RNA sequence: UAUAUAAUAGAAUAAGAUAAG
RNA sequence: UUUUUUUUUUUUUUUU
């Protein structure tokens, strides 16, 4: 199909939209790909907005920064700054999220000194899309992040917001950090006087966002807690899951709420997949509730289906249960002998999680223990002192005993001494480490060790 | 020294430009071209032994 | 052709030192007559294009840098002229920052950081410009939307100065570039047009057009050289090229001209010789046309037919203007009508979320689209954009 | 499976190997199970591979267009100001030590880019090399790209292929290269024997030893060296060919044949292809990794996993 | 930072006046002060303007001397940024203190925007 | 069409009005969110934009900046605003950011003792009429004069002086013009007087008249392109059926608590009229307007 | 008596969960 | 539902 770069860039933004919120269809997938592969916008010359609906387009269906129209679209992003108006910001700049080059950097701090010096001439649209675009790059510009806040809090206060720009933003303000109590007292606000305009598939989102920010204030979730009471009835898996998620996160003890949680939960249990079972659990094992029952029952699921587990679902269930104590003989094996297929998918804590959990369960398999020992070897970098002396202390009752191995944890250790032998808790830990191992295994931290710091 | 021969292939398009030894000659001439010529020659004589050739082919009768 | 295929194989490895004026020789020889199968043979314009990369495109003008990478794109490799550098210290003459200028513009690649580094270098040697090289630079920088408004009033205000060193080209290429930059004073856009109605006599029709799209762009609030310039040019009403009649209608519909004297013969004009008119042209025409009130029996009748010629590959974006017209006016255009809904069915592929809504729009009460075909299909696609409107 | 978020759900996975067919860059999808009968090649090419120990295709692989979007991704591979992302997927590079050299030369490259990973599934290149390993399945290798530098590119010595992979048991290989620019006895077109493939009965000769601080002269006289009486009369009858390849042309070679590369002296940089192909019944020698952070095989364990993808399967 | 309707409303007003009494005591002692710029002294008097605060006359015409020594660079020297706007607000304060503090600073602030010298925002 | 208003600063808003009237500030923010709601539903508004809160209750006054006087945007004399400066350049920085004009036309800020007061022009017909009294002396009026009166055929733009006595507000407050030739005035002496004023003035022309009570602030958006609605205050119901009977559209808007403020609805909006730029003889797309297809 | 020139523009449009200090 | 915003800041004493 032969089409000019806007024409190009039309269809290839409606594709994103198709493949994006109306099903994850391959076939888009890779038309989309093989279109853009062979555009160029070398000679043709565009409107800034046609550049960067492609640039996004093409960032989008991963094509990386090596690319010549993603390097193409950059040059024109920092040449023509000019022409980057508020409209066709947050495309660039959600665009340059991914992109770790120094260009997109410079692309990314540009735009963020443009959008913080006139921030207060924005509309609801503008400001949504930016302080949203803004989200995803990492970004750390609190400045920036003030004076957006502050321009919603005056924009709020005339009731212009709504549902999905209310849901947007707050999940923007709190993957940010950013602990403004008056700011998600104003989003509340203007929540509660949008009567019967925020739908349950509005609400949820609001709520685990509100739980994941961390509001100090408790009177807050009490209204969120009755709201989700009235509206219990409405909803799938999904939601019961997201909410149990939520209101694990903020930490209040509620009674019917989560009674009629459980029911519903219970009602759906034949359309619980991997990942609501695992956020269950952890959610149960945040708020310490106990349910036997509904573990029994979500334990018999997770059996059921076993293919669907990734990573972090494997994680979180086997530290779920192996905190709450009840636990599976062959639901145990079957996952343990799943994660050694997909070894080489766990992230550097997730590894150190899942290890710990099968070795704190006196759960010892001989694959699962050698897939895990030899992964651990690619991710030791990325450890915090506690989470190194957990692997350790898991690859200790492992019996490993591999130098391979051992001497990147030791070294991981050594590097960290000051947090690794200062740990409140974990003596008992270290103490049956250095037991299992000997002096003779590692000098240097055995003299460390005793002289108690 | 193709530099040379591709002047004089210009000179006598130059002179057919306002046809025996006219379209005859320029042909012999280009196709005097040795290996070692061919091979030390630099920009500008393969610029002008190029529109020579394409001219002469222009006006020639089959070849080019 | 012995010698013919040694100089080709010689060429592709990239064993010849080609110069930049070579390439340029190549390129034209290759362009114009062709006899060799120059183009057609894709491993020699491969190796010349390697050799024209790395070479040293210094010595050669924008325009030849510019038929060379055409040439190149014609088969199908992605070349672009280098980016030249600002000049240093010593080579800082009013006569190389125009030429920086005009290579950015000409190339149709523009920096701002070097746009904005040749206007400081230009300021403190900004006294030494010859009167022709403040009407180029004006130009230039209009040209490149650039957004620096004093530079070009300086500029303007110079250019003032010097009046009778100027041609009337030159005075009217400065008043169309001056009403193009956004930002500039008015009291410099008063005395600009102040100075070309005085020197308004000697214009030429490409002068009337560049004066015409400079009224144009700055709006109702310049009524009196509009009608200055209406007022002379009766005399050449009859003997006027289409293009600039058609201007005077777009100027006329802007003003909002209340003399509507002299808009009937500009319009009967306009009407005998549209024949001569492109998509743009004719479009622009009927809007302005239909803007002031002129849409008659007859001459509506023969805008129509000058439309049906064009009608059946109209771009997207002529389609909902000719509809909307055709919509307000109570004459018959059922022959056009159709022809258009055709081409727009045609066109549905492409159509983007505004123009399509405004096509639906148009044919909402329209009693013929109720059994046309393009119902569904447009339903379909609205269906498939309504992510995008 | 997980949650992944709304502006990510169209990324690709960090290693290229994750993704278990092709993509559709380069040419458009692989064709149907039963469409794969256009690619094959004549016998006569079959029986001169056997004969030669190599062979050119009779027409080019890859259309020029995809030629060019091949070369520019190994200039972007080379970049040296700004380093190529998904570096650390490579098996090996030149620029490790960020400083480069004259030649340029890349391992692993189809974990760490588009294009490139479309090429080990060309259907034109892997139905030949099924072809040529007595109709088998086929199981990519690895991959290698060289570029020379634009004037002092460095010509590679004599060498054999084998030499290196002692890994792998039975001598079942291929290689396929092809280049992306045009290549002659000045620019690096390849140098092999004519018959070297079936000398010793299989076996290896010894390495040669080069010095790297002089010309081509005695790089390419080295063979004499490293030769034997009877091998120099084999080799004076049919001495050594240069074989010139133009854009995409593909160039089978067993793995025995001794070949060299010539230095470039163009005015310009060249870049150039290689991909081995296994076949089936290939197996390990030694215990642990055949490729820097692969998977760990046993002492004679059938290679086989998502570092060594399935190319082509006939039946 | 003082509310007319909050908790203290009432205690309101002598706080403002507190302060005003605070501006007073920088508001005698600013004529020893250099300005390097226009903006510091537009700054200044606005804050100055806005509370009321009262300043000597002595102060005003130290302070609107160095302005007019200041904008007396950017127009005759020409060769070198006030733009519009900030004279047009030097002016208006000239005019609200007088013109007999300054003679010359006003028919200069005339004379420049009749010239157009200062730029615009826009630019 | 664009409606430019400013948000009120809570914190400080006055306890008592400038008479002695006390005011609440929550109706007042609540009065401030129906006015925001009701002029965004004006379906002839293409945007509404709504500027940041400044330190200052006067700033609410956003319409004492500028005049809209032909396809001019002339801007009022600094001479007792002096504390307003950096809010007009504000203003003007909110104006630049919508895509309306760059700067603002300065041709009463240099003319000599040059007094004026927006409000106290207002359009009318091809023309526009001034009101002479304590704020606008006769020379901002000469000046006024000078820029806009012609006097020729087919192009007329006349100005009328209107002569006010020395205790009324300004005369936009007052008289103003609505739909197709329709007036409207409160009933009381200045209204009464100014009608007469312009009936000797446009003698030969017959106009729709409608008196309304006393102190009922009102908003028209009068102009080229016809609108029928007209914003009212609620608390009078005699000037909504006066208007209603007239054949416009009343819209009741509760303005309370800038009553007792002294801020009228006229002095609290900025309506503005931006044209795009046309480049090379275009013609952009205009609004939908009329009945497509009359005769089917 | 010489080997060579290259400039016309149009479109207003919002997707939404990272095991934190 | 009433808390907050508008500088050219440049002065940290290590041998890493």
């Amino acid at each position: 199909s032969h089409l000019s770069a806007r024409n190009i860039a039309t269809e290839a933004l409606q594709m994103k939209k198709l493949h994006q919120e109306r099903g994850g269809n391959p076939m888009l997938a890779q038309q989309a790909r093989r279109v853009l592969f062979a555009t160029s916008i070398a000679g043709q010359n565009l409107d800034a907005r046609s550049v960067a609906l492609l640039l996004n387009t093409a960032v989008y269906f991963g094509m990386e920064s090596d690319a010549k129209l993603v390097r193409e679209c950059i040059d024109y992003c920092l040449k023509n700054d000019k022409l980057i108006t508020v409209d066709v910001l947050p495309i660039v700049v959600t665009a340059c999220a991914t992109l770790k080059s120094r260009d997109a950097r410079e692309v990314i701090e540009m735009q963020a000194q443009k959008a913080a010096r006139n921030a207060k001439f924005l509309d609801a649209k503008d400001v949504t899309n930016i302080i949203s675009a803004f989200s995803k790059t990492g970004i750390n510009h609190e400045k920036l992040f003030a004076f957006l806040s502050r321009r919603v809090q005056t924009l709020a206060r005339v009731g212009e917001f709504e549902a999905a720009h209310l849901v947007i933003l707050a999940n923007a303000f709190s993957r940010l950090r950013y602990r403004d109590k008056f700011l998600f007292g104003a989003i509340a606000r203007r929540a509660m006087s949008l009567r019967e305009r925020v739908t349950v598939n509005e609400l949820v989102p609001l709520i685990v966002a509100f739980s994941k920010i961390g509001l100090k204030d408790p009177k807050l979730s009490k209204r969120f807690a009755t709201k989700a009471m009235e509206y219990v009835d409405q909803m799938n898996a999904e939601q019961v899951a997201s909410m149990f998620m939520a209101f694990a996160y903020f930490g209040i003890r509620y009674d019917q709420l989560f009674g009629v949680l459980t029911n519903r939960a219970v009602e759906l249990i034949d359309e619980f997949n991997a990942q609501y079972i695992s956020t269950t659990l952890n959610a149960f094992q945040r708020i310490g509730i106990n349910n036997p029952e509904l573990f029994d029952n979500l334990a018999e699921r997770a059996l059921a289906v076993v293919q669907d587990h990734d990573a972090r679902d494997i994680s979180k269930t086997v530290t779920a249960l192996a905190h709450f104590g009840l636990k599976d003989e062959e639901l145990f094996k079957r996952l343990a002998s799943h994660a050694a297929s997909i070894a080489d998918q766990f992230d550097a804590m997730g590894l150190v999680n899942t290890a710990h959990a099968f070795a704190r369960t006196n759960f010892l398999q001989q694959d699962m223990a050698v897939a895990l020992s030899e992964r651990s070897v690619y991710v030791c970098r990325l450890l915090d002192a506690g989470e190194t002396r957990r692997l350790l202390w898991a690859l200790a009752k492992f019996q490993v005993r591999d130098p391979k191995i051992l001497t990147p944890v030791f070294n991981r250790c050594l590097a960290l001494h000051y947090d690794f032998f200062a740990d409140p808790t974990g003596s008992e830990e270290i103490e049956e480490i250095f037991d299992f191992y000997g002096p003779n295994f590692c000098p240097p931290l055995y003299q460390l060790y005793i002289s108690r710091g | 020294t193709a530099l040379d021969v591709a002047m004089r292939v210009n000179k006598l398009k130059r002179l057919h430009q306002t046809k025996k030894q006219v379209e005859l000659d320029a042909w012999r001439d280009l196709n005097n071209l040795t290996e070692a010529q061919i091979n030390s020659a630099e920009g500008k004589a393969v610029s002008l032994l190029l529109n020579s050739w394409a001219y002469f082919a222009k006006y020639w009768e089959k070849g080019a | 052709p012995s010698a013919l295929h040694l100089i080709f194989e010689r060429c592709k490895l990239n064993l010849v030192e080609f110069t930049a004026q070579d390439v340029y020789q190549i390129c034209t020889t290759a362009y114009n007559m062709d006899t060799l199968g120059m183009l057609q043979d894709p491993d020699f314009m491969r190796g010349l294009h390697d050799a024209f990369r790395r070479s040293d495109q210094t010595v050669i003008s924008p325009f030849q840098a510019n038929l060379i990478a055409d040439t190149f794109r014609k088969v199908g490799i992605n070349s672009m002229p280098k980016e030249v550098s600002v000049p240093e210290e010593d080579a800082i003459s009013p006569e190389s920052l125009i030429l920086v200028l005009r290579n950015m513009n000409i190339t149709k690649q523009r920096d701002e950081r070097k746009i904005n580094e040749v206007l400081k270098l230009m300021f403190p040697i900004l006294d030494e410009f010859s009167p022709t090289q403040l009407s180029l630079t004006v130009t230039e920088l209009a040209r490149l939307k650039s957004t620096n408004a004093d530079f070009v009033g300086k500029l303007a205000k110079r250019i003032m100065e010097y009046n009778d060193d100027l041609s009337a080209l030159d005075i009217s290429s400065a008043a169309v570039s001056l009403a193009y930059c956004p930002g500039i004073s008015h009291n410099i856009l008063y005395r600009m047009m102040q100075i070309v109605e005085e020197r308004m006599g000697e214009f030429q029709p490409e002068d009337y057009i560049n004066v015409l799209h400079a009224l144009n762009t700055l709006g109702p609030k310049f009524v009196n050289t509009f009608r200055k310039i209406v007022e002379c040019g009766l005399q050449h009403v009859e003997n006027m090229d289409a293009v600039t009649l058609t201007n005077y209608m777009v100027c006329f519909s802007t003003m909002d001209y209340k003399q509507r004297e002299h808009i009937d013969i500009y319009a009967d004009a306009l009407v005998e010789v549209a024949t001569d008119l492109s998509e743009k042209d004719l479009v622009m025409a009927f809007i302005a046309l239909q803007r002031l009130r002129l849409l008659s029996d007859t001459m509506f009748g023969t805008m129509a037919s000058c439309v049906i010629r064009y009608a059946a590959k109209m771009d997207p974006r002529n389609i909902a203007p000719i509809m909307d017209i055709c919509s307000t006016v109570p004459h018959a255009s059922d022959h056009l009508m159709k022809v258009l809904m055709d081409r727009a069915v045609e066109c549905t592929r492409i159509l983007t979320a505004n123009q399509l809504g405004d096509i639906l729009d148009i044919l909402g009460l329209y009693p013929p689209a109720r059994e046309h075909p393009l119902v569904q299909l447009f339903g379909k696609q609205a269906r498939l954009r309504l992510d995008l409107m | 499976k997980s949650y992944v978020l709304k502006f990510l759900r169209g990324q690709l996975p960090e290693d290229l190997k994750d993704v278990n067919g092709a993509l559709g860059c380069l040419y458009g999808t692989l064709p149907d199970v039963d469409e794969f009968g256009q690619f094959v090649i004549s016998p006569d090419v079959v029986n001169s591979f056997h004969q030669f120990g190599y062979v050119k295709m009779p027409i080019p692989v890859l259309d020029h267009q995809q030629i060019d979007k091949l070369a520019d991704e190994v200039n972007e591979l080379a970049n040296n100001v700004e380093h190529h992302p998904k570096t650390e997927r490579l098996y090996a590079t030149s620029l490790a030590d960020l400083t480069g050299g004259p030649l340029f030369f890349c391992q692993g490259q189809w974990r760490a880019a588009w294009g490139m990973h479309d090429l080990i599934y060309l259907p034109t290149i892997t139905v030949a090399a099924s072809q040529i390993l007595n109709n088998s399945l086929v199981r990519l290798w690895y991959d290698e790209v060289f570029m020379k530098a634009a004037r002092t590119g460095p010509c590679v010595p004599w060498q054999q292929n084998y030499a290196r992979w002692q890994h792998t048991k039975p001598v079942n290989h291929v290689t396929v290269m092809i280049a992306l620019d045009t290549m002659n006895k000045d620019r690096g077109a390849p140098c092999l024997v004519p018959g070297s493939h079936r000398w010793r009965e299989g076996g290896l000769l010894p390495p040669v030893s080069y010095d790297p601080t002089k010309d081509e002269a005695h790089q390419l006289n080295t063979i004499w060296e490293i030769i034997n009486e009877e091998e120099g009369e084999m080799l004076m009858d049919t001495p050594p060919v240069t074989v010139d390849l133009r854009r995409g042309e593909a160039l089978l070679i067993h793995p025995l044949t001794l070949f060299a590369t010539h230095g470039n002296r163009s005015l310009d940089a060249v870049r150039c292809c290689f991909i081995h192909y296994m076949g089936e019944k290939t197996y390990a020698v030694q215990n642990g990794p055949l490729l820097p952070h692969t998977t760990k095989f046993q002492a004679d364990a059938m290679i086989q996993g998502p570092f060594y993808p399935v190319v082509f399967d006939p039946a | 930072q003082v509310s007319d309707g909050g908790r203290n409303a009432m205690n309101a007003e002598p706080t403002r006046q507190k302060l005003r009494a605070m501006g007073e005591q920088i508001g005698c002692r600013l004529d020893e002060v250099e300005y390097p710029a226009l903006p510091v002294i537009l700054s200044i008097l606005d804050v100055v303007v806005t509370l009321k605060i009262y300043v000597p006359k002595k102060c005003l015409q130290v302070i609107f001397s160095q302005a007019n020594d200041m904008v007396a660079i950017v127009m005759e020297q020409k060769d070198d940024p006030i733009t519009a706007e900030e004279g047009r607000q030097l002016q208006a304060l000239l005019s609200h203190y007088g013109n007999d503090l300054a003679p010359e600073l006003s028919q200069r602030m005339k004379e420049a925007f009749r010239e157009g010298v200062l730029p615009d925002e826009a630019s | 069409l664009h409606a430019f208003v400013r948000s009120p600063h809570y914190r400080t808003i006055p306890s008592a009005g400038p008479n002695g009237i006390v005011v609440n500030r929550d109706m007042l923010v609540h009065q401030f969110r129906d006015f925001y709601k009701t002029l965004q539903h004006c379906s002839l508004v293409d945007k509404v934009h709504l500027m940041s809160e400044r330190p200052s209750v006067e700033a609410l006054r956003v319409a004492d900046q500028m005049v809209s006087i032909g396809a001019t945007f002339l801007e009022m004399p600094l001479t007792g605003m002096e504390h307003r400066a950096t809010e007009f350049m504000e203003s003007m920085r909110y104006v630049r950011g919508a895509g309306g004009p760059s700067t603002l036309a300065s041709y009463l800020q240099d003319t000599e003792n040059c007094r004026c007061n927006s409000g106290d022009v207002v359009c009318l017909p091809n023309g526009i009429a001034v009101g002479h009294g304590p704020r606008t002396n006769a020379v901002a009026h000469t000046t006024l004069k000078q820029l806009f009166e012609v006097k020729d055929d087919q192009f007329s733009f006349d100005v009328f002086t209107l002569e006010q006595e020395g205790d009324a507000p300004p005369l936009g407050d007052y008289f103003g013009f609505a739909g197709s030739n329709v007036l409207l005035t409160w009933k009381d002496e200045h209204g009464l007087l100014a009608v007469d004023q312009y009936q000797q003035k446009q003698p030969h022309t017959e106009m729709n008249v409608v008196y309304l009570e006393p102190g009922c602030h009102f908003l028209s958006f009068y102009g080229v392109d016809h609108t029928i609605d007209v914003l009212v205050q609620k608390g009078y119901e005699r000037s909504m059926d006066s208007i209603a009977a007239a054949g416009l559209n009343p819209i009741p808007v509760q303005w309370s608590e800038m009553d007792k403020l002294g801020i009228s609805m006229r002095a609290a909006v900025l309506p503005l009229k931006f044209f795009k730029a046309n480049v090379g003889g275009m013609l952009s797309r205009n609004k939908s307007r009329g009945a497509r297809w009359q005769t089917h």
